[PDB]
């Protein structure tokens, strides 16, 4: 997994690769790792995948209830504070490692959070097995006062470094852009540098190839009338 | 504590045809989640129309191949330039491997060539030297992804003649070198998609009575 | 010792044109010992199909649990649960046992009765949803299944071509796994008919 | 302390009336009028914002409330009782449905949960 | 304890259970009956950890007898076996699990069929024509796979059983001191007292 | 699963053909009978390499014996050369369970079970491997000294089939051998998949299995 | 980690490096280890980042609630709340905290709370892995009642040496000055402090 | 079997159109203590080869003495020692690889990772890696330890495959190498600011630069970073 | 392996040894003879670790046969037992020790007395009227302590032995498949082939 | 243990504390850790007392035999013999040795040989458990080409701080001065160095 977050002029961008693995095996070639805590607060997770999803949904749910209760749009510091207190309580047993990015009435924000419950602030971050490849790129090209276009470019280049150099990362680049005073734009499959080449041969079988003992119609309907 | 072994990934595939043999392997070399090299050749021409690959721990693999090539050279010196037949090479490699029975070469070895009647031959070895002649053998990381495919598409296992519903097996037709290469490439393309240690390049060595030819193909690099 | 490979077994699901298939072996063993050749690992709740591999006691327990929950769902909602909704229910139910989990690899297959879209999904033992379009695999021969499926699969197969593809994927995968085989079932699922076929295979 | 009112405060009278429920309905009768109309392609709900004093900023008092993105509520009777029911209704839409099924509940089922909460206040201690 | 076998023939279920009880170094008993009658047409044999086997079996028996009195009705073997399975599945995630394996042989008076259920300590349930627990299946299943027919008589079932016990007595290292055999059919439960 | 038994007509040797690494079936076409020489057979169980390497080495020692002594080596002596060799390595981690099978003038048909912990046993029926208990059941209840060569071959084939069916780690195909005083005779490779259905129909066994 | 706090004539100054490591990887090179628990009561954190952030947030909560009820808390009081958390949860925490604050009655004060949850009032304190290398230097160069500029130099020279020798310490040197005048943040970059 | 005591971190290298570049910092760490600051970890062998070594320093000093003895021995009874029978990079590498694998096979490794950089007689670039296990491989870019994780990704953007080598100049290559050394200084806790760099060119020969420093460092943005989440002042 | 017993009566020594050979899960053999004739009037039975038992016994036999040829004389049972003890004492501090326990029954033609020596794998030697190795003594010694007389006949010795084997067959958990019995007296060594 | 060696204009000076501990017990409070391997080549020892005494005695033997055959050995040569012993026997030794000597051609030289048996030529060196606390101090206060009296003070102040903080170090401060003039032993007592 490679995930990055990059602050720019008037907002923040996050990106992720799309390979999910089971050990050394690729289970899903086009996983969507960019999750929504709230409309303008997005995050991406490394570590135990069920924990990152579960913890995202739980805090996303409580954030929505909080927002309804207070009649205010959700803040990134609230997502952060609730995540870290939940994770700290479980002493690292919930293996959630997240980059959290968003905009709110207070401004644009970028945070990382570690499974034991520590958090960090920054202008650019990376996470996952490809985090060192990505950070090499971010440390080479990042500057103060990036434009939106430069930030999307930098973030996706950082993911590409993970895709090509980290075996844990692969396939496509997903991006989400959160500019102040605008809707967040989720760019699914923003880059597509890994189409499977056409195979040499069709493996479609002649019908009747497979040996069969019994056929029956399965009753998927409920109890019939009359 | 010092671990004298490592794992360098890689996958290899040997198929024996009627009058040819192919030995293929990806060219990627890895440790853990890093790529060491996108092109580090793994299948070698060992002389006397024999090709060899020793997959797993690369230091042991290189040591073995390098000892075997040496054994071919000394066979020539000691036996008046007599050509080393594939069966004799196989037996010799067993002794190289078993000589380190209590500190094994951590590799899965495959050799390919022609037997003494000009028929294609593939031999497969375990790390400590048990071996057998086989028609078809994948080795290394993606072996478990590739073998069942080959069972189905070379030996036609579980394929019956349409209309006979399970009474007549699909007959084992004889494969050309062009057909075998297609299966090899599709095998490595699938393995590349589904196994993180397989990619970058495919290098195939084809053995015939005319000698050893080399083919190379790009694989996805992620 | 490893609970998810004591009993053995495999499940695979695939999407085609206006259809889905889900298949499983029939073996139940205690390690090397084959115990039963009639242990079906695919269950259905209305028109949603659930395959479960792993520890057999948990396979049984989870089927009984989802039958329970989908029955109460139906009484309250006054309609059968859909594949997307069921998938979330499976995920929730598994994660609720985060620190004492069921040792299973579930697979969901079905067609949304409103939109007509074919749907499949897979999970790890702790609820993480794998939502591939093409195919989902699970069990002790999952590596072999990924191999077969990756090479044999192409998109938009008609129901009776999909049958041959998934059958061959399961059969040849099972034959390279000691703890899988001893028979097999294949469900072909369309929007209004579902057909179930038992396959003939080697019994070793 | 400890709540030592563990007995019902609503009980059947000799004629079969549940006094407290009738009296609750009487409080609703005094309430400001609210209504709803169902159309083929939508529903409308409306009420009067009767402000207590002109110094009150009446937009800060919401009589019509979002419960889920597709469900809304209006009331007649005691405003404070309504406000806490809305808080509970929003929460139960999540705890007993969205966290289980990954989607918001259908209208009738959320109504069913709100109704259950109100029923329990009619029998609990 | 050790060996428990079951076989379902045409019209009855036969359960065979070893008699030995061993406390480490000595054989304490050579006449132990490793079974409980759960209802007039349902029998359960059991094997596993000392103490837990009998505690579990008697607890199940008490519950089925209670159901029978409350409803004035005998539960089907299938229903009894599902109840037993749930209890073992419940126990495997307990503080200290019942380590007990069982066979349930019953005659279903409604369907007029004998039924044999095999349940291990994890709560793994299977309905079988013949079954065993532990190492017993390793020695006997190849004989049963060979000779078994679904239409056998009770006597043919017993003869196939003698052949199974003889193979166990030949190849098993432990002396289990023979078996007690019981038959479950439409008339209830009886013991075969010469084996 | 491997077995060997003595009878009126010599020795039957029967083996399956599966090799596994964990749950992964590495091969369905392994040769578990190693042809030591034209008069001696050895079976492969435990370590494949250990069995292969040392039993072909045994063939070399048998050949030297017969050059130096101008006489066929006895099965007793051949088995003891192997058992003394593995005993030298005891503790080092050799893994080997084998039947050394032969038929000589002075001995008649003879089988020795040889083991990596140094055990050497002369006997009439042996069964070794992960499916050994299943093979023993069929074998024990049908064995007779007076079996015809044809029925002996079948019994051996049927015993391996029983193991291949029940034991997860046994299967593939059955290899058969008949050992006479004039040497061993190969009686073919028999796919267990095809064999199982044929035996089910003709014998009426495996009623539990739907076919 | 290299952290320190030094009392001087007008109050107290806290100092820290900005490096946090995961093994040999620098996970963050611009960390802020100087945290506010009240207007003029700050702390430096060392040990588990999760533990010290959790503790700091809880203390900030306690002091905010203290302030609401009883007015501005003393530095001693802040240290006592830290201590309570560190001492009662010693089995589950890895926290080394220095508490520094300014009063008008008491002036600058420094309390160190090491691993076991004991408390020690000191004229100055040093902690973190990098502190081991400057025990000799700090002991020889610290005087009481230094000026603001002498104190800034003492801290800069001290942490410069800690950073030089300790691989876990590095980045920028951050400082927080606490006086009657208010609260001043300082930052010093590698090119300044490396060549001292 | 041992454990490394005094250690050196990354060695990084790449091929360009007419030669190879290799670089390594001047630090000798003692666990997390940055004990020794003037350690040279690039050792030139003759005028066509540079051997860069990471890992255990005592073992590096031993390898250093083996290479210096190689040169002595090659000149014995060799009138063409400074011409056709001089040491090639390929000879020096194979010798080291032999020693490394032998030592691991005696369960007594030289606890190092080694990159041999040079130019062969025929002008061909030589770049190959060997480590304590005796594992060897070649690539247009090579790096050890941390460098493998952070430098390779950057260097591979310049030279990604064999065909990129003729297109890459010594100036683009050197600048890529120097940038990678800056990134490692930012991100590796066992790195130092000071480093050595060596260029072996088929025309200009061996250039060996000592006492280089990482420069143009971006730290300014640090001033705006406050707290770890909610904090303000 | 498992049970070996010995008893010295008036004019002979009787050794009883179990027949079973067990490789973990299966009984491989039920007719194994766990003894070697060292000389015409000396017999050694043995039990312990697989492989080592037979290797040790045959090595001892070879050495005693060599002595007999060299001197044209048969060593006394006492001398044979001391030689055997020294070899086992030597082995216990070896790189890999023989884990083998033995009983030596001999008739001394010079003194006209039967003699029974018990030697364990450590080289602990004792001359006894009756002896055993392993757990065999735990079940049999109380019977031998009760019934044994130094003036018993061979037949009385065999009857006391039957009583010992019957107690073992009752109380021991392992099925050892009966015993092979051999008698050592002035006329040499013979096997009792009905027991 | 606290040991150091410092080159200055006229040669080199070695310094050491005098404490050796068995756990918390001071087994000897007046140890001599400065040992002679040749007339003007001395070493300071740290690590296992058995190992470093054994090594030192073997080196003294090698250099005595070297001298008999080839005349006075260089300081570099002495360090090389130490290194050979420490490197080839790294599995079985726990020795940290500083070698200091005076030549007329080369003047004062200092070589440190840490645990793994590597060698490092330095202007000055510090080692032993107590050395960790004076890395900052020594780095800031060492100059090249100091006088004899400045060097004596530098060593005294340095080891004074090491002794103050390290429980394993203590007792008297011993020094050995190596110049063209000859060999001078110095000793400084607690009452002198404690109040610096
Ligand atoms: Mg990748
Ligand atoms: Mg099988
Ligand atoms: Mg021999
Ligand atoms: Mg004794
Ligand atoms: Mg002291």
């Amino acid at each position: 997994t490679t995930i990055v977050g990059v602050k720019f002029n008037n907002g923040v961008v996050i990106a992720a690769d799309t390979r999910s693995t089971q050990g050394p095996i690729v289970a899903d070639k086009n996983c969507a790792k960019l999750h929504r805590i709230s409309p303008k607060i997005w995050c991406a997770g490394a570590g135990t995948a069920a924990d990152t999803e579960a913890v995202t949904q739980l805090i996303g749910s409580n954030i929505e209830l909080h927002s309804l209760y207070t009649s205010r749009e959700p803040r990134v510091v609230s997502a952060l504070q609730m995540l870290k207190q939940h994770l700290f309580k479980y002493q690292g047993h919930i293996g959630a490692y997240l980059i959290v990015a968003g905009v709110d009435p207070t401004g644009s924000h970028l945070f990382s959070i570690h499974a034991h419950g520590s958090t960090d602030v920054g202008y650019y971050l990376s996470l996952g097995s490809g985090s060192l490849a990505a950070m090499a790129v971010l440390e080479s090209h990042w500057k103060q006062d990036l434009t939106k276009e430069e930030a999307i470019k930098l973030a996706s280049d950082a993911i590409q470094a993970g895709i090509w150099n980290d075996l844990g990362s692969g396939s496509n680049v997903d991006v989400c852009v959160m500019e102040i005073g605008k809707d967040a734009e989720y760019l699914r499959n923003y880059l597509t540098p890994n189409v499977r080449e056409e195979k040499q041969k069709s493996y479609k079988f002649p019908r009747g190839t497979t040996a069969v003992l019994k056929e029956s119609i399965v009753n998927i309907c409920d109890i019939q009338e009359e | 504590q010092f671990n004298p072994y490592g794992d360098n990934g890689g996958t290899i595939l040997g198929i024996a045809g009627e009058d040819f043999a192919v030995l293929a392997g990806d060219t990627r070399n890895i440790t853990d989640y890093s790529i060491n090299s996108r092109y580090e050749p793994k299948v070698f021409d060992c002389g006397d129309n024999i090709v060899m690959s020793a997959n797993g721990f690369a230091a042991d693999g290189d040591a073995l191949v390098k000892r075997f090539k040496n054994s071919v050279k000394w066979y020539h010196f000691d036996h008046n330039d007599k050509k080393l037949s594939i069966n004799s090479a196989a037996r010799n490699i067993q002794h190289l491997l078993y000589g380190k029975r209590f500190f094994p070469y951590y590799v899965h070895t495959i050799i390919a060539g022609l037997d003494e009647d000009g028929k294609g031959a593939v031999y497969s070895f375990d790390p400590v030297g048990s071996y057998e002649r086989e028609q078809c053998r994948a080795g290394g990381a993606a072996a478990s992804l590739i073998m069942p495919f080959l069972d189905n598409q070379v030996n036609f296992k579980n394929q019956y003649e349409p209309g006979t519903n399970g009474k007549v097996k699909k007959p084992l037709k004889y494969l050309s070198v062009e057909e075998v290469i297609k299966l090899v490439r599709d095998s490595f393309t699938s393995a590349t998609e589904r196994h993180i240690q397989v990619g970058d390049g495919l290098e195939i060595l084809i053995v015939t009575k005319d000698g050893v030819r080399k083919e190379f193909y790009e694989l996805k690099r992620d | 010792s490893d609970p998810s490979s004591i009993n053995g077994g495999i499940v695979v699901a695939m999407t085609g044109k206006d259809c889905v298939a889900i298949a499983c072996d029939l073996r139940l063993g205690s390690q090397s010992l084959g115990v039963s050749n009639k242990f079906e690992k695919i269950f259905h709740y209305g028109h949603v199909f659930l395959g479960i591999t792993g520890l057999a006691t948990d396979v049984t327990t989870l089927n009984e649990m989802f039958r329970y929950k989908t029955n109460l769902y139906k009484l309250k909602e006054e309609r059968a649960i859909e594949p997307e909704t069921f998938t979330q229910l499976v995920s929730s139910s598994l994660y609720e046992r985060r620190f004492g989990p069921y040792f299973v690899g579930p697979v969901v297959a079905g067609i949304n009765s409103k939109s007509g879209k074919p749907f499949i999904a897979g999970f790890d033992l702790i609820g993480c949803i794998d939502e591939a379009k093409d195919f989902i695999v699970s069990g002790t021969a999952s590596d072999q299944l990924f191999g077969m499926c990756e090479s044999l699969y192409e998109p938009n197969l008609e129901p009776e071509d999909l049958f041959e593809t998934i059958s061959q994927a399961l059969l040849n995968a099972a034959d390279r796994d000691a703890l899988s085989g001893w028979g097999a079932v294949v469900y072909i699922i369309k929007k209004d008919e579902v057909v179930k076929r038992y396959l003939k295979m080697r019994q070793d | 302390m400890t709540d030592r009112y563990s007995f019902s405060l609503t009980t059947f009278s000799p004629s079969g009336k549940l006094g407290q429920i009738d009296y609750a309905l009487t409080a609703v009768k005094q309430g400001v009028t609210s209504l709803g109309i169902k159309a083929t392609n939508g529903v409308v709900i409306a009420t009067e914002k009767k402000s207590s004093s002109p110094l009150a900023m009446s937009e800060t008092l919401s009589k019509v409330s979002l419960l889920t993105p597709d469900i809304g509520a209006v009331y007649s009777g005691m405003g404070p009782d309504y406000r806490v029911l809305v808080d509970k209704s929003r929460k139960v839409a999540h705890t007993s449905y969205k966290r289980i099924y990954g989607e918001y509940p259908p209208t009738k089922l959320l109504v069913s949960e709100v109704a259950k909460i109100m029923q329990e206040a009619t029998q609990s201690g | 304890m050790d060996i428990i076998l079951g076989i379902r023939v045409q019209d009855s279920v036969i359960l065979a259970s070893s008699k030995a009880v061993t406390r480490g170094i000595s054989v304490l008993k050579d006449s132990d009956d490793k079974t409980r009658q759960l209802s007039p047409h349902t029998l359960m044999s059991f094997a596993g950890e000392a103490g837990d086997t009998v505690q579990f079996a008697e607890y199940i028996q008490a519950n089925i007898q209670l159901y029978s009195i409350r409803e004035d009705y005998e539960l089907s073997p299938q229903a009894v076996s599902s109840f037993v399975r749930q209890e073992l599945a419940k126990s495997i995630r307990s503080r200290r699990p019942y380590q007990v394996n069982v066979l349930i042989g019953g005659y279903d008076k409604k369907k007029n069929k004998p039924e044999l259920y095999q349940i291990d300590y994890l709560g793994t349930k299977v309905e079988l024509p013949y079954g065993a627990h532990g190492y017993s299946g390793f020695y006997t299943f190849s004989l049963l796979d060979h000779h078994y027919r679904p239409d056998m008589t009770t006597e043919e079932g017993l003869d196939l059983l003698k052949l199974c016990v003889q193979e166990l007595e030949k190849r098993m290292p432990m002396d289990f001191k023979g078996v007690i055999v019981k038959i479950v059919d439409k008339d209830g439960i009886r013991q075969v007292d010469d084996f | 699963t491997t077995l060997a038994f003595r009878f009126q007509g010599g020795i039957i040797v029967a083996v399956d053909s599966r090799a596994t690494a964990g749950n992964w079936v590495a091969s369905q076409t392994v040769k578990k009978v190693i042809e030591i020489n034209p008069f001696l057979l050895g079976t492969m169980a435990g370590g494949a390499a250990d069995c292969q390497f040392w039993e072909t080495w045994l063939g070399s020692q048998c050949r030297l014996h017969e050059l130096r002594e101008k006489e066929r080596i006895s099965v007793a002596a051949a088995s003891k050369i192997l058992s003394n060799l593995v005993y030298q390595y005891k503790g080092a981690g050799l893994s080997m369970g084998t039947m050394i099978c032969g038929y000589t003038r002075k001995e008649g048909p003879t089988i020795y079970y040889v083991d990596s912990d140094g055990t050497r046993l002369k006997g009439d029926i042996f069964c070794v491997g992960s499916g050994q208990t299943f093979a023993y059941g069929v074998l024990d209840s049908n064995y007779k000294w007076d079996l015809s060569v044809e029925d002996a071959l079948y019994l051996g084939k049927r015993s391996i089939l029983a193991a291949a069916h029940r034991d997860a780690y046994s299967g593939g195909s059955v290899n058969l051998y008949h050992v006479t005083e004039d040497g061993w005779i190969y009686h073919g490779n028999h796919d267990v998949g095809e064999l199982f259905w044929k035996v089910k129909e003709e014998e009426g066994s495996f009623n539990n299995v739907i076919g | 980690t290299s952290i320190m706090a030094v009392t001087f004539k007008d109050g107290v100054i806290l100092g820290a490096d900005s490096r946090t490591t995961t093994g040999a990887y620098i996970a963050n090179r611009v960390t802020d280890k100087l945290t506010r628990v009240h207007d003029k009561i700050w702390c430096c954190r060392s040990g588990s980042a999760a533990d010290t952030q959790a503790i700091a947030d809880i203390v900030q909560y306690h002091l905010e609630l203290y302030t609401s009820q009883y007015g501005t808390p003393s530095t001693e009081t802040a240290a006592s709340v830290f201590k309570e958390l560190c001492y009662e949860n010693k089995d589950n925490l890895t926290a080394g905290i220095i508490v520094a604050g300014y009063d008008d009655k008491n002036k600058g004060e420094v309390y160190t709370i090491p691993l076991g949850g004991s408390v020690h009032k000191l004229p100055y304190a040093i902690a973190g892995s990098g502190s081991t290398f400057i025990y000799g230097y700090c002991d020889k160069n610290f005087r009481e009642n230094m000026s603001k500029e002498e104190t800034v130099d003492f801290i800069k020279h001290s942490l410069s040496q800690a950073i030089k020798w300790d691989g876990s310490s590095g980045g920028v040197i951050r400082m927080v000055v606490l006086t009657a005048a208010g609260v001043e943040r300082l930052i010093f970059y590698p090119d300044e402090y490396e060549q001292l | 079997t041992q454990q490394p005591i005094v250690t050196g971190t990354s060695v990084i290298s790449m091929k360009y159109d007419n030669g190879v570049i290799i670089a390594a910092d001047n630090l000798g760490s003692y666990g997390s203590l940055l004990r020794f600051n003037g350690v040279e970890r690039l050792i030139p062998v003759g005028d066509n080869t540079v051997v860069g070594i990471s890992g255990d320093i005592s073992d590096m000093q031993h390898i250093e003495r083996l290479l210096k003895d190689l040169v002595t021995e090659n000149a014995y009874d060799n009138p063409l020692a400074d011409a056709e029978e001089a040491l090639e990079p390929s000879y020096i590498f194979e010798y080291l690889a032999t020693v490394m694998y032998q030592r691991r096979s005696k369960m007594n490794p030289l606890w190092n990772a080694i990159i041999v950089a040079g130019v062969q007689s025929n002008g061909d670039q030589f770049l190959r890696y060997v480590n304590l296990l005796g594992v060897t491989y070649s690539s247009p870019t090579l790096a050890t330890g941390f460098g493998a994780h952070m430098a390779n990704p950057l260097l591979r953007k310049v030279v990604d495959r064999e065909s990129d080598i003729p297109k890459t100049t010594v100036q683009v290559a050197e600048e890529a190498i120097v940038n990678a050394m800056r990134v490692l200084y930012y991100r590796d806790a066992r790195s130092s600011r000071n480093f050595s760099l060596a260029i072996i060119d088929k025309n200009t020969g061996l250039t060996f630069k000592k006492n280089l420093q990482v420069e143009n460092m971006k730290w300014d943005f640090a001033k705006d970073i406050k707290g770890y989440g909610t904090q303000k002042i």
